[PDB]
């Protein structure tokens, strides 16, 4: 996974040398910058449920006609499934906030999201919709830099879906 | 590859001799029920992804624990693995039944298939339940009388799944 | 001296391959690969570095 | 008022506008950059390659 | 394009060496069903409007939701550009029929196809619906090896979209 | 490839001299603003499939014939080499605006880009227009004082405004 | 073997993808044409024995020189070996016949001529005359497009040679 | 590359058009004599070095300079590639015999031939010459009304004149 740390030691290994100045300053700029994405991480954590439930609700009001007979909404194991994706998205999302990277989301949705959505007829939108509600109630659930890091990690959620 | 025409040649090679006229008669009719083979061929290519769709809804449905996490079917990633390989299974299956050999599916992927699956961790038995489901729903497929002359392809069906267990069992 | 190398593709491989793609066709895991002496330090870390985990290593 | 123009113009002018869809509109006229998708890989000569 | 004469006579050259008994025969299979795929070619060319209007209804009828203000089937310029859309799918297919490969499917809607439509936010089982339709109603126009044809032609289209 | 602090380097390398107060200040200065010079490449980097689509719309609302028939951008093919390349282009641009020099943008992205579009026969003047676009819709999007805490970055802006135009002018 | 089927097939397997239009157009045309092959195949296997007898009295009479003493065709082993290699011939034509592809004729005869012919010193005229002679009584033996399809495997046959 | 049909889609694309009843008719009258054409590929590819033995033959018996120590056929080297070259041309004019239309040669065989020769010091009269040559020899066999049933191939023997002359056109 695509941590910081991780990438240092993969462009030294790379570039066969030990760890000169340059990437040992990139290390200290991650650890400091750890304690507001840890807090986001646990900010998150706490409010889960919430925010996952949330996350659906605004998905079956931005599109009303998914959860009409014939389609994929209706069938409760159907929003049984949704509230356990946005739940999933949520758990990689407080994964990358805590290992200061992308690389849980990279590795854990993003990696062969596309052909998933396709196979199984999901609209990226229906996710798009879940992350921007779980990006504006995290908008008011977390302030300073924090929200920041948050932002970032959720928006690169998106823009993967898109 | 090697095809039946193909194999017929080889054996003929074998003992060095001319084709005999009850091998010409069953390549003859071989190639009579040539159109009934093309037919078959683009029934199972024309639905390819139905039939994807349906041996990963069932067999999800059947087991589970390939969804949740910690399943060898779990991130996206393992999930699109998953699909692909199965695409990919049909296309080789589809390809036997055109040539009507199995050397095409037996020669690049059967063989090291096995120590592929074994490394990686995955169930066999969830894959040959997998080759299985897509059996059943390209039977279907096969079967629609829909948009073709009506006609008996017993021998096709016969030998579509014969190369479909073939491969589950190889797997397996 | 020569050497040959069985190496065989794992789930390290795999997430690259799911991440980067595939700009070559897909192939078995497991394949054995013959160097010299001179080449078999980079062909090795080259390996390392790919992910694959080497099995059995046997001088020829 | 009889006819204007003869048949043959007639039937010539309705195939001419039923071989485009929509016939001839504002809005499905023909590029007058004339490119055919392979313009440039031909012009410059490295279709094979 | 990648029609039957064109990847003989590519694949001869790749090896370069006459064109053999191989080639030949294929290239007079695909002289003799030229007359089933003109005679598609003929019967959706003669018939498309009544064709393509119908998939367009048929694509508001299968996806209501798409007509109402707020999303992309509202208005007279999207609507004639669904219209302008299913022209092309069937425009393109009657060139493979007349060129009897799907090299015109695949060079002009195929490649680039879900990269257009992530952009634009297209749902390719619009098309489906559509082309769908088209299917329907060719069982119709068509009878023997032309429908078959068209089906073959139609189905790889559809096939590309899912 | 270099950036400001590379640039400074170089500079004082060829007259032979160590770097005057006045530039360490400079490069000083430009550290204590990469905060928000940060701010402004995230808020590139999250709002590219906007802006690319807004560009792409106004572009193709504007040149219709691109996307008629014959048109350079006609089949799906081409218009996906044409989305990909206003990807690629506001890509290069937020590396030149981290960098604060567009000395990444020219040297891997705009040399020999007019070059290509000529042999090609693109329409360099319609992707200079869709740079245009692409700067305009950037800068709606970068100014969103939404999120971030609330500060003067008329610089920021205005460079990357420089970038957006070198490279509309490079490519033209 | 290369057939008209295992190109089809090798090119679909190629470039990772289905049996489709062109393919399957080409394997009509190998079904439609297998019923001259065939018949070619079964007229050429009964006159097997008259072929090659006639074929190696024609090489003696052409190069009538390599009957001498101290010479190649000089003794019975000798002219059974050339026998022997007609009948060769004409059998991987026979295959060439059944499978629509001249595959049995380059794998089995092809593939290393020039190296074995020149290491042992055989002038492939000697064949190629034999081949002209197979060729000159295919004409008397067949008629219609059996003909056509046994005189163009000589054909590759004598190309493969000269 | 194209062939007939594709050069017609082109043309109809460009136009944004359906092809026009017309010309579906002139299509259709192309593959309704295919098999003609197809004879003539057969009978090209099968005389091959025949016409290219009696081409070379002839150029060399006029043209004694390319031959003589100095010239450019003159080593083993120069005469191999120059045969090389006869069979290429001969080869594409197949392939455009086969398609019906001229494109691959200007593609593939003719693409920077002349280039080639002049940078080497090729005699291009000599090689149009060459050419010349093969095409006369090619009308032999194309006429050739053995093995063949009797029919009007005028139009194809008037193509194939054409496509020799276009690749000689291009070398010169
Ligand atoms: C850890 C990474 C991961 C993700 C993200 C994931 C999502 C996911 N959800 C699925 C099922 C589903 N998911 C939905 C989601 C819909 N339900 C509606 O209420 C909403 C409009 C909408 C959600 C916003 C539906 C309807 C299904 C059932 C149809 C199907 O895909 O088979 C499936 C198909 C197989 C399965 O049941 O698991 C996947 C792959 N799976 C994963 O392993
Ligand atoms: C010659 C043709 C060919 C085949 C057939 C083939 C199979 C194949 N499957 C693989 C992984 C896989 N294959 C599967 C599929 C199985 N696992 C279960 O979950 C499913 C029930 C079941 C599908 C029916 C999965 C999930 C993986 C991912 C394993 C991992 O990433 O650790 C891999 C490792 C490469 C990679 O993951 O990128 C190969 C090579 N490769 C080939 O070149
Ligand atoms: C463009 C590619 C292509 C296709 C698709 C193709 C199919 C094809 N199907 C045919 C009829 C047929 N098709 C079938 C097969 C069907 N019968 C039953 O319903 C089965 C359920 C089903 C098999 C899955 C049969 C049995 C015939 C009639 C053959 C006969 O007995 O004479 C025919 C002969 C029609 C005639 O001349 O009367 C062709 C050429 N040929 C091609 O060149
Ligand atoms: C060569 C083949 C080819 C195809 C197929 C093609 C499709 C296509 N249709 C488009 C517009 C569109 N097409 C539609 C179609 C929708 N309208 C609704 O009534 C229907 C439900 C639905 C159709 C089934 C819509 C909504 C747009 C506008 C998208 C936008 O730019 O916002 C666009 C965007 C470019 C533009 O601004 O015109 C493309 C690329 N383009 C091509 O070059
Ligand atoms: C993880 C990557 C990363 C991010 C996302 C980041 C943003 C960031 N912006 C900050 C302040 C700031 N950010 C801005 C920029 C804004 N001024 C206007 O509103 C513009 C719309 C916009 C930029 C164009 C300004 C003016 C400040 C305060 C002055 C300063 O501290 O430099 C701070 C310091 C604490 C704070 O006051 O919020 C951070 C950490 N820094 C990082 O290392
Ligand atoms: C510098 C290296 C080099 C060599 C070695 C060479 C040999 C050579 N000799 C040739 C003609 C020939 N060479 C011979 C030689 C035969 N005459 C018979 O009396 C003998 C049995 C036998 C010689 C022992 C013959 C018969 C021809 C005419 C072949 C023909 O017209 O097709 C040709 C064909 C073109 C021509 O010159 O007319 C070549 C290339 N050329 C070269 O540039
Ligand atoms: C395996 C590859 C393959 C080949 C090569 C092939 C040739 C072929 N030649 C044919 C007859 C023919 N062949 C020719 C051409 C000849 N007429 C002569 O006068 C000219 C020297 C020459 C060229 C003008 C003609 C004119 C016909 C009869 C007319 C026609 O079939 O339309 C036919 C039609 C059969 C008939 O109706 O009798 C075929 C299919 N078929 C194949 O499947």
């Amino acid at each position: 996974s695509r941590t910081v740390i991780t990438e240092v030691i993969a462009t030294a290994d790379s570039q066969g040398r030990f760890l000169n100045s340059t990437e040992l300053q990139a290390a200290f700029g991650r650890f400091e910058r750890a304690v507001p994405a840890i807090e986001a991480a646990r900010a998150l954590t706490k409010n889960q449920d919430a925010l996952v439930k949330g996350a659906v609700q605004a998905v079956f009001k931005k599109f009303p006609y998914v959860t009409q007979p014939g389609e994929k909404g209706y069938g409760d194991s159907n929003q049984a499934k949704c509230a356990r994706d946005i739940g999933y998205y949520l758990r990689f999302i407080t994964y990358s906030l805590v290992a200061s990277g992308t690389g849980p989301l990279d590795d854990y949705v993003i990696a062969g999201l596309r052909e998933v959505n396709r196979a199984f007829n999901l609209n990226p939108l229906w996710y798009i919709e879940a992350l921007n509600y779980i990006k504006g109630e995290t908008g008011k659930l977390l302030s300073g830099q924090s929200k920041t890091e948050a932002l970032l990690y959720i928006d690169h959620a998106i823009n993967a879906l898109s | 590859m090697n095809d039946v025409f193909t194999r017929a040649i080889a054996q003929a090679d074998l003992k060095g001799s001319f084709l005999l006229e009850s091998d010409l008669d069953k390549l003859a009719s071989f190639a009579k029920e040539g159109v009934k083979r093309l037919d078959a061929v683009a029934a199972l290519t024309n639905n390819a992804p139905a039939i994807i769709s349906d041996a990963a809804h069932k067999l999800f449905a059947e087991q589970q624990e390939l969804i949740q996490p910690g399943g060898n079917a779990y991130p996206h990633r393992r999930m699109a693995a998953c699909l692909r390989d199965m695409e990919i299974i049909l296309r080789y299956v589809s390809y036997a039944l055109l040539a009507g050999d199995a050397s095409v599916l037996d020669d690049r992927c059967l063989n090291g298939l096995r120590e592929t699956y074994n490394a990686l961790g995955t169930p066999t038995q969830s894959v040959a339940r997998a080759v299985q489901l897509m059996k059943d729903a390209a039977m279907v497929h096969l079967k629609s009388t829909a948009n073709v002359t009506v006609g008996d392809c017993s021998s096709l069906y016969s030998e579509a799944a014969t190369y479909f267990d073939k491969a589950a069992a190889s797997i397996a | 001296r020569i050497y040959k190398i069985t190496v065989s593709e794992a789930g390290a491989y795999a997430t690259n391959k799911h991440r980067t793609g595939y700009r070559a066709p897909i192939r078995q895991s497991n394949y054995t690969l013959t160097v010299p002496y001179d080449r078999f330090l980079p062909e090795m870390i080259r390996l390392h570095q790919s992910g694959a985990k080497i099995v059995n290593v046997t001088s020829v | 008022m009889p006819a204007v123009v003869a048949d043959q113009y007639l039937a010539m002018a309705k195939e001419l506008a039923a071989s485009r869809f929509g016939g001839f509109t504002k809005e499905n006229i023909p590029s007058p950059m004339a490119q055919p998708e392979s313009y440039g890989r031909d012009r410059l000569g490295i279709a094979a390659v």
